[PDB]
């Protein structure tokens, strides 16, 4: 199969979505040169807690998922397996045993205005810690207390999802950075995505 | 499980998150005026500050349901602590708007205040213009009595019943705080409750300040004998040798700093005073090579280099005709990494040390943001200036300018040059500690109660001539209100500042040359250079207020209090000299001498 | 056998032999101040003041016995009645508190306010000193745009809620006084309820001065219409050919005086004006030859010359520096036969005119002076400055100019100067009576209740723009305080005296001059030499309050009314001018006509 | 010829308030009239008597004179048949009067300022002053029904009321010095002579 994988649509995505509803963009039959990814270069952090990219030369693989999504820089830290933070906690936690890269780079110029950008959005409090690639979009207002929410922002109860704040004189932690973290599965099924 | 120390958890992750983007849009606002002057910036200026103020006393308000009390460990309680606190449930809103008028009243009298020569009625001057040029540079004793006596009489006779006022209410509006009087709120900044048997007490601080006073007092009656002697010679009638100074010949408006006297009092006036405006200009030097330098400074001692927002965003140049502005250097931290530092820029050496002063302001800054929005003040009221002061020493001495090239590396560092940098040093750091130190006593004791109103002029005077060493030229009864002349006075300013700051610079200057391994006269360490140095500072400057001041000190220079120790072993060769050539005069002072008394 | 008639007036008695002597006093300390200003001078007017004051209250609480059914007549009568009214002692203490705080500091809060320019803030105005210079000489439309809403706005908003307080503390006082209403009890001056059943009410003036308003209004229609069509060449684009004017175009700040309105609208250019300053400059003139040909005038129709006392002690000239003094012309009634006159005259034409019209003030007060101390107060607030601008009127004349020997013989009188002097002349007097009456009618509304607060502003700029065609330039919602910002308003005068203060002289002009048998046009009436008027008129002035006002009104025209035929009589040349170079012009208003709604 | 002594009298500094007014007797003098007239510095100067000029020659029994200090306005009261609150409760001329009465301007030394509270007159009486009556009677009137408990209070008022003089008055309100000559005739035979 010659066909080249999207990964063009998905990297150069005009629209991300936000950490908490991250897009899983799923991978089918889309043969694609991991080389290219990393001599295009232009990348802010490109870790593969696996193997290399450079040794993925001949390896084809069941299904291989992309996750895209956008966060704050400090928080790009957290986006790595046995990482806590608000992140990786409440939002999207990758598996302790990791098996594939992640892709972060500096998202300022488009992902943030003047006057403020508020549409990317964070779970900030949550019940319990997240499982490997669980998503929660509950807008479900939190117990802090004993006392019941009505379903009415007030005392012990706060909204669970609060909007990030990003500007472009921001600092390089606060500014925006876009991530996309690719995994790969293998299966007893054919595999197929190479 | 849901206990009130978890909930208060839960309570400040949530106002941390939320507050953080509003005070940004507050102080990106307020950036907007400074940097672009006019009533529309003002207005929206005031208009985001509205909304930071409102959100601010909300979120107060609710803090108070999680008590102090049942809370643990241990910064949250402290967060607490300043949270709780919200400004202005306090007072009776009649005596909120009519206090609040005052107080601004002053601050337009002051600023719009004006006075006229005598011969012609029309011509007049303002203090910040002409006045203090008059002062700072002018020999003439009438001439600088009738600037002084002029502002202190028309700007001073004004003020006096808004002052009355104005502390009544301000004792008033301190005691809703559960604070004695409001001297006892300003002490409170120094106060730590942090610790179980060893928190310093707002009582303590006068005490500590008292005598650091005393310890002084030697180096400050041998300056004064010193440089009395020298004013004879410039002034031959006024000055008598038994008697203090006149108010106005202190080389500024109220006397606070000695530093225009220099010229009068040079020891050597034949060596050269080092100056390299000249050889900077010379070299092609432009702004950015000043803040270039600056930041290559704090890299060398082993803290991190600017962010990129510090060069595209700041205001390092004046701006020109684009935009209008005040120049007074700031440094600014707007909050979310964004670092900025305004200043109008020019290529002297003042504004080299003035870059790296400033600069130090933003290191401490970039280094506090890691720890909580509440507990990123700073560590103490003058623990900031402090720290940039700190790094402005290291660079003024003459061995840091001939590895810059400024100076060529033979130009001699004699005993005589020394001196003379000492007494320059001198009368800008020492003279003004006990005119501070008085000055906060006065207001302390005003605010106590401890003054009466009708013998404040009285009492105020008293103190100058016996603390300070400085007399009245003329008779002031009890409707001037000398006290007020002064910008901080009038503005409602805490002035104890300074003076703390000057005992926590050589303190830390001290501390961070020994860790350096320099071997010589403290004045002329340098700290570049030195990666340790520079990780104790980084310890201490990442706390911040997260701990008491006291501990954050003791890791420095491994004690908990205000030591001058370091402060007079740093002018102990100008001490020295200073007793050499004062033996053949009078030192100290009768209090009871009056140029009025013939 | 002492009937409670006969017994008052033995207690009337006692009243006017002690009393007269003590109000002398508070009249010399209150003269005192005014012409040595000091803190001292003010203690001691302030003192003997109260002194006065509280011997006044004890005379009230004695006078009360005698009750005024028992009394039979007539003037005994009335005086008791004068005494019953104590004046102040119905409002509980501590609203009484309140409200002198409120009234004090709204007069402060007047005079006190400055305004700035908006993009510079260091530059500041005043309005009694700099603002009225702006006022009346602006023609740019922009600048006296600013100034009007800046003033209305920075001052008005700190007003616009201590008057709504001032509102009900007041009503509060006049319910307690038994006058509903407060506006209801300013007109109880002219009220003369005493004339057997034919008396006038308090509520019939209102009537009486909307029938006037009504008989006046196509004069100051067509005026106004003629107005708008000069005012357009000036500012082209900013004055609707058919809307009523904007507020700040009008001569003055609140545009009660059209008269600085008269060089953008001169009809006859070319034609010279009559000003006799030089001439009175270049003839040697000094003020003492002013008020004594001022006297001469008087002594003319057959009035008494003034008092040797008048001469020595009144303050006629600003003295210089032997002290500071209020420069506001002022005529004093001091009490025995101390008449004086207080102005800071310049030898002007305007000092002149003033001058025969202050010295009117005397004579009435001379005259009347026989009658009992208590009905020593013109007859009615409208007679007294009525009465002086009767002189003023006779005076101003071209012919007795001539024969003064201030004007050349051959100054040629047509069509035109006398229709243009006209013209001038109304802006000042028909100009003023729409506004004065509409300020008012708001007052008396306010007081009434017919409004609510959330409207006062609202309704305010409908009747300017129904009843005196000035429209707002920017709109003004419910936190300004407009109404206040004039003068009289903030502190509380009453207003209706300017508006029957007109209604009077021409009623007096028109007999006075009908007795003197006048041949000729009624605006070139010149009484003097003629001792007949002098009569009448001194029959007028003798009674004094003694008379119910209906009557002492009657006795000079023959009617016991307000009649405005006379001032329409006085105008009707310029009147019928206006006519015919109206025909080709829209004259009236539209009620909603606004420059910002494009 | 012992030339009368009217100097003291017309000279003195001292005149005593108008209800309690002086008489001082001249007796056996020759008087000279001429003088006073001829000083001509009076304000008021109007014998109704005789004529000044023709009565230089006449010789008479006795010859009184009153002083007294007024009011301007109050200087008409002083003659026959005048009346007013000083003629009828102070000093009362007979209707037969006929003597000289001289009066003038005390304002130099009669007035201070502040006042010169010190004269004093007569408000309120019973019944009206005979003529050449003095009442220094200080009782309290009782206007009304009701008595004098003998304390001042309401309906009973105090007598006396203090003229007060100012420098600034007005020319009927300055306060006025008078004295009045008075002459008599009786079967006695007749020694207060003048230039016969
Ligand atoms: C301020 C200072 O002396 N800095 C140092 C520099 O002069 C030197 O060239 C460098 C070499 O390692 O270190
Ligand atoms: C400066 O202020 C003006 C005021 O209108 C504004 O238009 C301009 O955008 C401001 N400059 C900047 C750089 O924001
Ligand atoms: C003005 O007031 C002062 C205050 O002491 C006084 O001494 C002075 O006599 C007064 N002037 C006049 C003319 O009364
Ligand atoms: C002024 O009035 C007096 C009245 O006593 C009179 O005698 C005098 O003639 C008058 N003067 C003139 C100039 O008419
Ligand atoms: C009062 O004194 C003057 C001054 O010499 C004198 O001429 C006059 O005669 C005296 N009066 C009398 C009544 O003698």
């Amino acid at each position: 199969p010659t066909n080249l994988c999207p990964f063009g649509e998905v990297f150069n995505a005009t629209r991300f979505a936000s950490v908490y509803a991250w897009n899983r963009k799923r991978i089918s039959n889309c043969v694609a040169d991991y080389s290219v990814l990393y001599n295009s270069a232009s990348f802010s952090t490109f870790k593969c807690y696996g193997v290399s990219p450079t040794k993925l030369n001949d390896l084809c693989f069941t299904n291989v998922y992309a996750d895209s999504f956008v966060i704050r820089g400090d928080e790009v830290r957290q986006i790595a397996p046995g990482q806590t933070g608000k992140i990786a906690d409440y939002n999207y936690k990758l598996p302790d045993d990791f098996t594939g890269c992640v892709i972060a780079w500096n998202s300022n110029n488009l992902d943030s205005k003047v006057g403020g950008n508020y549409n990317y959005l964070y779970r900030l409090f949550r019940k319990s810690n997240l499982k490997p690639f669980e998503r929660d979009i509950s807008t479900e207002i939190y117990q802090a207390g004993s006392t019941p929410c009505n379903g009415v922002e007030g005392f012990n109860c706060y909204f669970p999802l609060q909007s990030y704040g990003f500007q472009p004189t921001n600092g390089v932690g606060y500014q925006p950075y876009r991530v996309v973290v690719l995994s790969f599965e293998l299966l007893h099924a054919p595999a197929t995505v190479c | 499980p849901s206990t009130t120390e978890d909930r208060a958890k839960i309570f400040l992750d949530n106002f941390n998150h939320e507050a953080e983007d509003l005070s940004y849009q507050s102080s990106l606002a307020s950036w907007e005026y400074n940097t672009n002057i006019s009533d529309e910036n003002v207005q929206k200026m005031d208009e985001a500050g509205a909304k930071w103020s409102a959100f601010y006393e909300e979120q107060s308000k609710l803090a108070k349901n999680y008590p102090l009390e049942e809370i643990q460990t241990v910064p949250v309680k402290l967060q607490l602590q300043i949270l709780q606190q919200s400004g202005s449930p306090v007072l009776s809103e009649d005596k909120s708007k009519r206090l609040n008028s005052i107080l601004n009243a002053m601050s337009t009298i002051y600023s719009t205040g004006k006075v006229c020569k005598p011969n012609n009625p029309q011509e007049c001057f303002l203090l910040e213009p002409g006045l203090d040029n008059i002062m700072g540079t002018s020999k003439d004793y009438n001439e600088r009595l009738w600037a002084w006596e002029g502002w202190r009489a028309e700007v001073g006779k004004q003020l006096r019943p808004l002052y009355e006022e104005y502390v009544a209410l301000k004792n008033e509006m301190a005691r809703g705080y559960h604070y004695e009087d409001y001297g006892d709120y300003w002490r409170r900044d120094y106060e730590t409750e942090e610790s179980s048997g060893s928190g310093y007490s707002r009582d303590q601080l006068m005490k500590d300040v008292d005598r650091i006073f005393t310890e002084i007092k030697p180096l400050y009656e041998h300056l004064h004998a010193y440089v009395r002697t020298k004013l004879m010679d410039t002034y031959p009638f006024h000055i008598s040798p038994t008697g203090c100074l006149p108010a106005h010949l202190l080389g500024d408006m109220w006397g606070r700093f000695w530093t225009n006297l220099y010229p009068l009092t040079v020891p050597f006036g034949q060596k050269p005073n080092i100056d390299v405006t000249d050889a900077m200009v010379n070299q092609g030097w432009d702004a950015n090579r000043i803040f270039k330098e600056a930041e290559k400074f704090f890299v060398s001692v082993g803290l991190p280099n600017m962010t990129e927002g510090f060069w595209n965003n700041s205001m390092l140049t004046e701006p020109g005709d684009g935009r209008k502005v005040v120049c007074h250097p700031t440094a600014w931290d707007l909050g979310k990494g964004d670092f900025r530092i305004k200043m109008c820029t020019k290529v002297t050496m003042e504004d080299f040390l003035t870059a790296h002063h400033e600069m130090g302001h933003i290191q401490y800054d970039m280094a506090y943001a890691t720890q909580p929005y509440l507990l990123r003040n700073g560590a103490n009221e003058g623990f900031h200036e402090a720290v940039g002061e700190v790094m402005s020493l290291s660079v003024a001495t003459p061995k840091h300018l001939k590895t810059m090239g400024l100076l060529s590396p033979d130009f001699l560092e004699d005993n005589e040059t020394e001196i003379n940098f000492l007494l320059k040093q001198a009368l800008n750091i020492v003279g003004t500690l006990p005119f501070t130190y008085m000055l906060e006593k006065w207001r302390w004791m005003v605010f106590r109660g401890e003054i009466p109103k009708e013998e404040w002029m009285k009492k105020w005077w008293e103190m100058k001539r016996d603390l300070v060493g400085v007399v009245e030229p003329v008779p002031h009864d009890e409707t001037y209100c000398d006290p007020a002349s002064l910008f901080h006075v009038a503005n409602d300013y805490s002035f104890i500042r300074y003076y703390t700051r000057t005992i926590f610079e050589f303190q830390f200057h001290e501390a961070l040359c020994r860790i350096a391994q320099h071997d010589g006269p403290l004045h002329k360490c340098d700290i570049s250079n030195s990666t340790d140095a520079g990780k104790k500072l980084h310890q201490m400057l990442s706390v911040g207020k997260s701990q008491p001041w006291t501990v954050t000190l003791k890791d420095i220079v491994d004690s908990r209090n205000m030591d001058v120790g370091p402060l007079l072993r740093y002018f102990e060769p100008l001490y020295t000299w200073l007793q050499e050539k004062n033996r053949k005069s009078y030192v100290g002072w009768n209090t009871d001498w009056s140029p009025y008394a013939d």
